[PDB]
RNA sequence: ACGACUUUUUUGCCUCAGGGUGCUGUAAACAUGAAAGUAAACUUUACGAUCUGUUGAGGCUUAUCCCUAGUGGUAAAGUGU
RNA sequence: GGGAUAACUGGCUUGUGGCUGCCAAGCGCUCCUAGCGACGUAGCUUUUUGAUCCUUCGAUGUCGGCUCUUCCUAUCAUUGGGACGCAGAAGUCUCAAAGUGUCGGAUUGUUCACCCGCUAAUAGGGAACGUGAGCUGGGUUUAGACCGUCGUGAGACAGGUUAGUUUUACCCUACUGAUGAAUUUUAUUAUAUAUAUACAUAUAGUAUUGUGACAGUAAUCCAACUUGGUACGAGAGGAUUAGUUGGUUCAGACAAUUGGUACAGCAAUUGGUUGACAAACCAGUGUUGCGAAGCUAAGUCUGUUGGAUAAUGGCUGAACGCCUCUUAAGCCAGAAACCAUGCUGAUUAAACAAUACUAUCUUUUUUGUUUGCUAAUGUAAAAGAGAAAUUAUAUAUGUACCGGUACAUA
């Protein structure tokens, strides 16, 4: 079996879970979860969000 | 003069009056037919809704728009303990329909059982069944006799096991099940054989059958009329209100006419469901049963945190293609088809390809609470 | 050639106005009526990316004003679930105009189109930059 | 709606608690930490939005979520036949 | 004061309108009738307009729209057919058909109308001109006002235009849903081991399982492609039919997924307030962001096949040597129609069966039934209430041989 994966999130996404944005210029976006998706839409930089794993990252904290 | 533009009426005539059903548990109104040549056999099955799911599922069939790709597909899950068969029925069809001629009782049954012929089965002395049960077996034989010469149906009286789910209730349902196949003699014969022994779901159905689901629908009390019947709001400035229909019929004749909906009950009603594909038929031994040839991971059917007001299921399973009338924890009813299904859906094959076992308690992110503390890593 | 579009969610109901989104000159699209629409009560009839409709011209060149004039839908932001089990939704909608037998007025799609669309058309999808 | 219906009445059930599952988004607290600068000592002492560390933390999660022979509970005894 | 008398329905009639006939002079290349049909002539209808003034003036709320349901058929589409001036295709006329459907708009107060567009088709009607204690109030039909014409004037106008209160259900019924006792002048499809038995059976109480009379009833249409660039056709064009894959419209559910939703809950924050910090509160929900659970659609699933037929095509076959679908007797295939099947209800049958367990209880005999009570009587049918073959009807029944034959028998 395998996953697909996350843009704004880095979790793992089974089948027939999330939703996919498709940008202007041809970029897709899957976002895990309804909350990921008004998050990103209104533009916030994921490693600027404490609880989301793109600041863990930045932060020297994994 | 005629109404100006024309539409169908709201809501089928079929179902009135749309009140609420007599009984929780469901009731076949009619059996499939009995074809004489084909063995002595079950056909209905009782179980519990535990929830839905979704399923994910490689499609065969050729010149579809969809075709080769594997699919995503809603599915419910129904609990099934074993039935426990406590007594036999022979019917006999006279011009003012069926009548019973005599009924035959195993040697025991169980207090789960017992419980269902009381209101207070604490308050009480527990005294129903025992004397009658004794009666020696002589007695049992002539009673069978006589309706093994007579009789033209005979149907099988079969039992939850109410404590081998997670369910309040430990008074049983019982539901008479008809049995179809060869002559008088085998089919006694074998409810005779089966009788206070235990009943699984693999002896009455097989793999990629298509069965029909009798259940009650979800209760909401008295609904208005535009919700219980699909009626256009009215305009906004309207004087007495605008969630009600403008008129209930002619002057004449000079009656209001039944056609014509009103406010009332909505839901609790009986439905019969026709031709829902299995996709799998669980075993309760196995640790694999929600696993898959592309999965190839350990996991039980109960979702991840348990399903919404039912938990664990722990016994046998039924994964069934779509949706089933009903609530949560409430009883369910397998039929089988009417008639024997011939369609390109009837014969094919499902080899399924993933089941979800993630949350149904908000947006689920893992299969296991395994891969979840995997996942994160050390915590308080 | 084939027409078994599949049931993808209904968006656009009429009056609707889209991006034009080709070198036809046309700027935008103003949808009129839907091909194919049922007949039913005082349901607006309405479109979906499969669908051809009958639009005119708002703004654009003024020979492509006036007139009525077939489209395709080719973008469209009312999500819609795809059968391999997500739900897609582009940033804005968009059309482009047609030959009533579908034959494409200009030589680019400039957007990207919706696969659902391509496969449809195929004298559409040959123009198209991205299928998506 | 009220009736009614569905239940249970000690291998239960209610009750909290623990665990599970999520939901939120990183608590208070402390630092001779960081921080735009600022001011005042004969390098040290003041103020300081905010930020970092201890901190995927803290809080909440059945009232119509899940599990637990875990805790403590479990009255009235009426009335009709 | 008036229904002695108008403006509104209904009623009679049906001139008027609408619809259908019959004739056959012609039209239809030739050709009365494929399609027509003058000159004429007979009806029907009450969706029109009249004529009328029977009913209502101690008030039947006066147009239209919205919504909603049912009925009709003089059929528009869909189904099945027949005819053709029918090669296919397109189509016209026509018969069974009322099952199922019959739309988005622009403009108008509009019935009406006209476009534009979709369409499978945008059929025609009824129900107090269906629908005002359902709404709406734009129009017409109060008081104010304007302009014209008309009037010396007050003022007039089937001329235009503008501002102009829409009341009451808690009654009875109806209908939709919700409970619910009572039910002996009453029932009854058996009981009993090739024989019995209504002149008999049936207490009651809970409860469960069913029975299922009877009542209700639902699915619908399209596209695309294969059949086939074939049949047919001079070419151009160009199918029915199956079949395959999809969708529409409706119905019935459902919430895994997606979306919607917030006085579950966390967080953020403006203004004030508790000395500050912390905790908070308050702004009729302070305002935001996310937001479980539950509802929910714009999201998901699911929506049979027999019997008997109509129209019609046939078959055997006389009447009438022949012929003849029967315009005789006998038959057959055949439709979205009809009835089942299916599905819903079934205190719609004051209906009913089986089963589990239970409350002095049962039998015979005797005498009686001439504080509200604490012994107690009613008959729609007693006077010998007598009678289980079974099948025809222009023949039956036994019996014997093997429905035929023979012989009896009513």
């Amino acid at each position: 079996v395998k996953t697909e994966a996350c843009s704004f999130s880095e979790y793992r996404i089974y089948p027939g879970r999330g939703q996919k944005y498709i940008a202007r210029d041809g970029k897709v976006y899957f976002y895990l979860s309804s909350k990921f998706a008004s998050l990103a839409l209104q533009k916030k930089k994921a490693a600027k969000l404490r609880w989301t794993q793109t600041w863990r990252r930045n932060n020297k904290k994994t | 003069s005629h109404r100006k533009f024309e539409r169908p009426r709201h809501g089928s005539l079929g179902f009135l009056p749309r009140k609420r059903c007599k009984r929780l548990r469901g009731k076949i109104r009619s059996f499939p037919k009995d074809d004489k040549e084909k063995p002595p056999h079950f056909t209905a099955f009782m179980g519990y809704k535990a929830g839905m799911t979704h399923i994910v599922r490689e499609v065969d069939k050729p010149g579809s728009k969809l075709h080769k790709k594997e699919i995503v597909e809603a599915c419910t899950i129904i609990e099934c303990a074993p039935m426990v068969v406590v007594g036999i029925v022979g019917y006999r069809e006279t011009p003012k329909g069926l009548r019973i001629l005599s009924t035959v009782w195993a040697n025991h049954v169980s207090d789960e059982f017992r419980r269902r012929y009381y209101k207070n089965w604490y308050k009480s002395e527990k005294k129903a069944f025992t004397k009658s049960l004794n009666v020696p077996e002589a007695t049992k034989n002539c009673l069978l006799k006589r309706i093994e010469k007579y009789c033209t149906v005979l149907r099988a009286i079969c039992h939850t096991q109410p404590s081998k789910t997670p369910l309040r209730m430990k008074k049983a349902h019982i539901m008479e099940v008809q049995i179809n196949g060869g002559s008088m003699k085998e089919k006694l014969e074998f409810v005779k054989e089966m009788l206070e022994k235990n009943l699984p779901v693999s002896t009455v159905f097989n793999p990629n059958e298509m069965i029909d689901v009798i259940s009650v629908t979800k209760g909401h009390g008295t609904k208005g009329v535009v919700s219980r019947y699909g009626v256009k709001r009215l305009p906004r400035k309207t004087h007495r209100g605008l969630r009600k229909v403008a008129c209930i019929g002619a002057w004449h004749p000079a009656r209001v006419q039944f056609q014509i909906p009103r406010h009332g009950q909505k839901g609790y009603f009986h439905r019969t469901e026709r031709n829902k594909k299995i996709y799998r038929i669980g075993l309760k031994t196995d640790k694999n049963s929600a696993s898959t040839d592309a999965d190839i991971t350990e996991k039980k059917i109960t979702p991840m945190g348990g399903f919404p007001h039912y938990g664990v299921v722990n016994e046998d399973f039924l994964l069934l293609k779509g949706c089933v009338a009903g609530t949560k924890k409430r009883p369910i009813t397998l039929r089988k088809n009417i008639v024997p299904q011939v369609s390109r859906d009837a014969l094919a094959q499902v080899s399924l390809k993933f089941i979800d076992t993630s949350s149904k308690i908000g947006h689920g992110r893992f299969q296991t609470s395994e891969e979840k503390v995997k996942y994160y890593g050390p915590l308080k | 050639t084939l027409k078994n579009k599949m049931r993808i969610t209904l968006s656009l109901p009429v009056g609707a106005l889209i991006n034009c989104c080709d070198n036809s000159g046309g700027k935008n699209l103003y949808i009129i009526a839907v091909q194919g629409f049922g007949s039913c009560l005082n349901r607006l009839p309405a479109a979906s990316l499969g669908d051809m409709v009958l639009a005119t011209v708002k703004k654009g060149k003024p020979d492509l004003r006036k007139k009525v004039l077939n489209a395709i839908i080719c973008r469209q932001s009312k999500a819609w679930r795809r059968h391999e089990g997500y739900y897609i939704y582009f940033e804005d909608n968009a059309g482009v105009i047609v030959n009533p037998k579908g034959e494409m007025k200009g030589s680019a799609i400039t957007g990207p189109v919706a696969r659902e669309c391509a496969e449809l058309w195929p004298k559409l999808s040959s123009a198209a930059s991205a299928i998506v």
